[PDB]
């Protein structure tokens, strides 16, 4: 009865174990769920020929970074 | 370090309140101590639900604010403005 019900609560646990549990929980709850969209910006930046004709080329159009 | 210490102190105070109020209704004690009888990983996962507006986490608003400010500072340091 008592043993079945009263297992270790968080406050009974030592500080470092609770800290590790908090790190794992914070990770999987906040860091993974955090979403930011950068793919379109990154691809557009990578697909830009950056001042290549002004740059000394002396040849065919240099392939872009995405290429 | 200090966030988990404040969380543990708040949990102890809430547990003391639940012991003071258990005698009122035995059925109340069941789902009130479901939290304290859950495994510790689940306990801290379900206490770390300040995000969104579900508000099922039994945590003080100031304790939520500390984490919400640290998370913004961390995003600023990571450059995710």
């Amino acid at each position: 009865v008592v043993a079945c019900f009263r297992m270790a609560p968080l406050y009974n646990l030592p500080r470092h174990r609770a800290v590790n549990l908090f790190l794992q929980g914070y990770e999987k709850s906040w860091i993974e769920t955090e979403e930011h969209y950068f793919e379109d910006k990154l691809i557009e930046d990578l697909a830009k020929p950056g001042a290549e004709p002004p740059e000394e080329d002396e040849g065919t159009k240099r392939v872009d970074p995405l290429h | 370090d200090d966030f988990v210490a404040k969380l543990q102190d708040n949990q102890r105070f809430r547990y003391n309140e639940v012991m003071q109020a258990l005698n009122m209704s035995a059925a109340l004690t069941a789902r009130k101590t479901k939290e304290f009888r859950s495994p510790p990983q689940e306990q801290i996962n379900m206490l770390l639900n300040f995000k969104d507006d579900k508000s099922e986490c039994p945590c003080p608003e100031e304790i939520r604010d500390q984490l919400l400010d640290f998370h913004e500072d961390l995003m600023t340091h990571c450059g995710i403005e």
